[PDB]
């Protein structure tokens, strides 16, 4: 996988909205690929950070991790720089075995893509009430 | 959910493309319908995720749209392509319908 | 019994834009990385750049000739190469040839040839 | 939203799988409603359970919960029925506030669902390699 | 160099079978960078290693290391899937000063390429024989 | 495996030396068979051990295992005797459980002595910089 | 962005010298990248590290920092490995805040790389003049 | 040299904008020289040092230095006078000994003017991307 | 990598063998290759790990050589064999060509 621009468009609720990310390079102590906004200040940007988690001595499988992040910027009064008010997360985690095969990696993603998009979803997630 | 249709009436009969739109009061997320009344009585099922037709459709009708503005294009319109077509959104449990444009 | 077909050509004005193609049917196509090779008129021969894999157009490298210049792309319908260029007729008046890219211990050559366009 | 059965076509690696998925009902201790695939065997369901708490005294933030849960079955030498050889998991959780808007929570929803369909977790995902 | 596809013709025992193996990326944590074979489960690959250490203040030498481990797979009495059934390692190590030029270096490498060919480790290893 | 005399030809950076090595016999303590550069002087001559380890109650599997260093000598001056400045090791193990069979071993061999003759391998040990 | 080969061209007094530097990875414990230039003798090669504070959410001051290193070789009289006589080193810090945006980095960056091209700066450090 | 106007031409991330620089004369207690742009509100103005350390004939280590820095103006909601924000700065040094040649010190300051120019540092600094 | 050719136009014709070298400027370890481009146009390639044949050359071509000076030999030379010869290196990924020797 090469870290280039990401283009996302048709987000958001209205299906309007677009979205280009920049990568901002691997962190070394961990290994977490990361990507940002264009345009940008720094810590007040839309991240988007990637990583992938490989068998060892102290856990069985592969893990996939995804955590992405996203805040609100209040222009405040008398002030020239705006200032975080509150904060929006995601994170997904998949986990496979060592033993699992293509077909059934990419069924876990696209079942979840298919299910973000589902009413079920649409009313957990953009109002908070839940299934009845 | 209210459907509204804004023209009611769509005149045109020949040739170029016709553009018929609904609006819903929310957003329901390309869950949009389409259908279509011919006047001997039947009804056709044409365009079901706003952008994916039925298995007896020949591709001249074709929908877009998101939000809650959608539409409907007719390229190269015939004379068995006229009738009253409804769009009606499957979001939400009542499934209301919406008005109808007489072509 | 492998062949090169499609062409594409031109004569473009400089300034101006050309898209190109090749035919690769045969030798399982979508195992094999592609590259273009253009002799100048004179001198020698000049590598312009190879196209990977991995089922999919995904990541391809370019000299330092044509970087930022060129494009080039891997359809994956039968066999369909590309070399949509940019600005030619400076020094860009070449013979172009598509070539297919095996390797050996990782040392990359280039089995079969075919000629195409020149421009 | 109510629960009902949700098919999800087009599903997979190449697009031309179904998945139906039938109510199973809301958990009262813990406020969970699960979607499952019809099948005799409970262990060899799809199951997707979806749950959103609410603030209390002691996380303050709304949480929305989803998880996935796959699992393979073969029939092995000298046995007569399957039995579960290896499991496929998937979890996405959301955290937000109490100001956040439908607009934000829609967002970071649709900007999920537009990443598990980039290249980037493509081949993060079906082929285990780390952006590099 | 760069991370390619390394095909490896002429392999084997008698020198008919090819091993081609694709790039995975470079581990960010520990400096690996990874070649394996073409294949949907991970627990069936063929995978090569590679990692250079530089002199820190603790070991003062510039360290080489190559891994290749090879699983073999079977299908078992009342089992569908294949699973691993036994592990054939290799594991070479280099270790060089600050002052070595590379004439030293490349002699150390064909010196040990050219001792893989000779009857005496093809005895030594193919056949499981002391020198005697 | 009889410990004879091994020529090997075509080594070297630019594949032209030659070397010549004269077995030095099997140590009795450990089994490690040596084997020295024609020629010498003792203590500034290039070597290189062989030794085949078989399983018993500490160890369950078999291993194969070479070691080979050779030293740079430095005629200093006012002496009459060159003197060790630096020295470069190279050390292979491989390990191969107890139903392995001939063609898994010539194929770990053989994949190994390749290895060592990709561009990958020639950049990471002539030159010391790792793969990108 | 991924390391690279950087082919720095036309440096020098008289300006047609070259330097190209090949990577040499990522120190994972401080995230600090190398490149270096090719040639035998490890210890007398050029050396330029790179090191960006690592991208979080809280924090209030992004470092960037340079470290330029040329060593000059002696071979002296009387031995056989050439020492190290004398380091020419140059430490570059950039130091920006979290509102800060792209123009005046960008802005800092230049001004900077014009600055070491004016006589002010070829009259200081080539000739040790100071300002007066 | 005697301090002048310094013209710096074509800076920015277009490479357009322009900055002239007037001197400031040279601080008599450390000998440090300065040079500021023109502009009303003499707070808000962009700034550079340069200081060598001054010629001795005992002198073991020669030390030239510059340090950049940019204010930016903030006119708050319910103020007469702008005020500074926020500032972006650069500390450059370099260290040569007393036996360095000519050649030596302007292949440094033409190597690190030449770095700032190339992608791995147009990257690394206007978008604050660690090298991975 | 600079591959340097020579004698740069090989007059022989008939007969005995004929020996055409290039020179690599660093040590390219054995990654070196050949090609034949005819005045028609077409390109083949004839040897690509410096001993070792493509699958249709009747081993009148032979190649030898290693460090930095390679060579490629043609016993029994026949009237289908005049062109203009190519080497190139394999090892680095700028894939440089070679001058050319014109039969």
């Amino acid at each position: 996988a090469k870290l280039e621009t990401v283009t996302l468009g048709n987000i958001g609720k209205d299906g309007k909205q677009t979205l280009v990310l920049n990568p901002r390079g691997v962190n070394p102590t961990n290994g977490v690929a990361s990507l940002s906004q264009a345009g940008a200040v720094p810590a007040l940007e839309k991240r988007v950070t990637v990583s992938v988690s490989q068998p060892s001595r102290n856990r069985k499988n592969y893990k996939v991790q995804v955590k992405i992040q996203n805040p609100t910027a209040c222009t405040a009064n008398g002030s020239c720089d705006p200032s975080v008010t509150r904060q929006a997360y995601a994170d997904v985690t998949f986990s496979f075995t060592q033993y699992s095969t293509d077909e059934e990696r990419a069924f876990v993603r696209t079942e979840l893509a298919a299910l973000l998009a589902s009413p079920l979803l649409i009313d957990a997630i953009d109002q908070l009430n839940p299934a009845y | 959910i209210q459907m509204t249709q804004t023209t009611s009436s769509l005149s045109a009969s020949l040739g170029d493309r016709v553009t018929i739109t609904c609006r819903a009061s929310q957003v329901i997320s390309n869950y949009l319908n389409w259908y279509q009344q011919k006047p001997d009585g039947t009804v056709k099922l044409l365009i079901y995720y706003t952008s994916r037709l039925h298995s007896g459709v020949p591709s001249r009708f074709s929908g877009s749209g998101s939000g809650t503005d959608y539409s409907l294009t007719i390229s190269n319109l015939e004379q068995e392509d006229i009738a009253t077509y409804f769009c009606q959104q499957g979001n939400t449990l009542p499934y209301t319908f919406g008005g109808g444009t007489k072509l | 019994e492998v062949q090169l077909q499609e062409s594409g050509g031109g004569l473009v004005q400089p300034g101006g834009s050309l898209s190109l193609s090749c035919a690769a049917s045969g030798f399982t196509f979508t195992d094999y990385y592609m590259s273009w090779v253009r002799q100048p008129p004179g001198k020698a021969l000049e590598w312009l750049g190879f196209i990977r894999i991995k089922a999919n157009s995904y990541t391809t490298e370019y000299s330092a000739s044509v970087k930022g210049r060129f494009t080039i792309s891997r359809d994956n319908s039968q066999s369909i190469l590309y070399l949509q260029m940019n600005a030619l007729r400076a020094e860009d008046s070449a013979t172009y040839y598509c070539a297919r890219s095996p390797d050996y211990y990782g040392g990359y050559y280039f089995d079969y040839w075919g000629q195409v366009t020149t421009l």
